[PDB]
């Protein structure tokens, strides 16, 4: 399985290193997208973009890197790709799971759970977990709010595949 | 003296709850689509001669999280209940919302406005006559306008206001 990482920045300032263990023995397709968004190798993907909704004891989601303003995305295989599968549940803190619009939207917007979010089984793709960095991901708490607007731009200064 | 009133923003995702909200509010409108998850506002406003305090709970269009979206009806005196005039899903999604609040308020008289947005577009595909026609078999009022002209903003919500009015009386 592939580790990718992300370097926080709070409007510019470095935060902390987040990893992913990227779960291709049970999603492939899934992970080799935020795997290969995460190395730009495409052409494009998430380095710069930023957080755009950080709710306190839910999520921190993130992704939009074609139109910055939390309505966009796109995937290495066209704007959205179909539900791969819903093998895995969102079990705790920690889970990184596709964000959508409904049945078969995945794009490249994603979020990572800071609790159980288990209502969302089955309607959002999980496909990874956070591996090390789970303290940098609460501290990105302190800049949202219960709407999920963030009181700082919290973005991806840099982010790539590691070993 | 003042009078307040809680009025609640329900529709399908997109159809425009928040930039009607937004106009109301700020007097602006912009094109850039900002996704709610929940945002509450308070405005005084003059309705009929009499002061009025509005609070405004601007509601999410996702509809998986019945805990919170039928606290929402409980509390709230008026309900918005809008769709956009090129989106025939969102006006065939209205029933369901009327269908909810009745059944959370217990009521089959709860204060209602049935609201047809983006009326300044080209692509209509819900004709006024259908819309007409579903608010005269609820019994409320229907009021078409555009978050982007400004178009029938003031009229719908204060409309909502004269219902609950009405209804508390
Ligand atoms: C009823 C209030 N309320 C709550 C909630 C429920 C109980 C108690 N308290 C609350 C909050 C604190 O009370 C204000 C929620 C919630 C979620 C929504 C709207 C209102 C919500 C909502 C709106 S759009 C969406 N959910 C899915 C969203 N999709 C998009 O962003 C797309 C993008 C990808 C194109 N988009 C913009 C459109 C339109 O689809 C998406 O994939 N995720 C990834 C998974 C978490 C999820 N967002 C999200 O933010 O959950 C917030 C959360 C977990 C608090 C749930
Ligand atoms: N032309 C035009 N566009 C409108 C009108 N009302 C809203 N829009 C546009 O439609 C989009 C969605 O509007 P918005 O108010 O965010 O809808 P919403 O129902 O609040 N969506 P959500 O359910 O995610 O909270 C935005 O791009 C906005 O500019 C209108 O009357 N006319
Ligand atoms: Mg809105």
């Amino acid at each position: 399985n592939p580790t990718v990482f992300f370097d926080i920045a709070v409007d510019g300032e470095p935060l902390g290193r987040v990893s992913f263990e990227l779960f291709a023995d049970k999603v492939p397709k899934t992970a080799e997208n935020f795997r290969a968004l995460s190395t730009g190798e495409k052409g494009f993907g998430y380095k710069g973009s930023c957080f755009h909704r950080i709710i306190p004891g839910f999520m921190c989601q993130g992704g939009d890197f074609t139109r910055h303003n939390g309505t966009g995305g796109k995937s290495i295989y066209g704007e959205k790709f179909e539900d791969e599968n819903f093998i895995l549940k969102h079990t705790g803190p920690g889970i990184l799971s596709m964000a959508n619009a409904g049945p078969n939207t995945n794009g490249s917007q994603f979020f990572i759970c800071t609790a159980k979010t288990e209502w969302l089984d089955g309607k959002h793709v999980v496909f990874g977990k956070v591996k090390e960095g789970m303290n940098i991901v609460e501290a990105m708490e302190r800049f949202g709010s219960r709407n999920g607007k963030t009181s700082k731009k919290i973005t991806i200064a840099d982010c790539g595949q590691l070993e | 003296s003042m009078t307040e009133y809680k009025l609640v923003v329900v529709g399908a995702v997109g159809v425009g709850k928040s930039a009607l909200t937004i106009q109301l509010i700020q007097n602006h409108f912009v094109d850039e689509y900002d996704p709610t998850i929940e945002d509450s506002y308070r405005k005084q406003v003059v309705i009929d001669g009499e002061t009025c305090l509005l609070d405004i709970l601007d509601t999410a269009g996702q509809e998986e999280y019945s805990a919170m979206r039928d606290q929402y009806m409980r509390t709230g005196e008026g309900f918005l209940c809008v769709f956009a005039i090129n989106n025939t899903k969102s006006f065939e999604d209205i029933h369901h919302y009327r269908e909810q609040i009745k059944r959370v308020k217990d009521s089959e008289d709860v204060p209602m406005v049935l609201v047809g947005n983006k009326c300044d577009l080209p692509s209509r595909t819900v004709d006024t006559k259908q819309a007409q026609d579903l608010a005269r078999s609820y019994g409320i009022p229907f009021i078409e306008t555009s978050a982007k002209t400004r178009q029938g903003v003031d009229d719908a919500f204060y409309t909502l206001v004269r219902e609950i009015r009405k209804h508390k009386e």
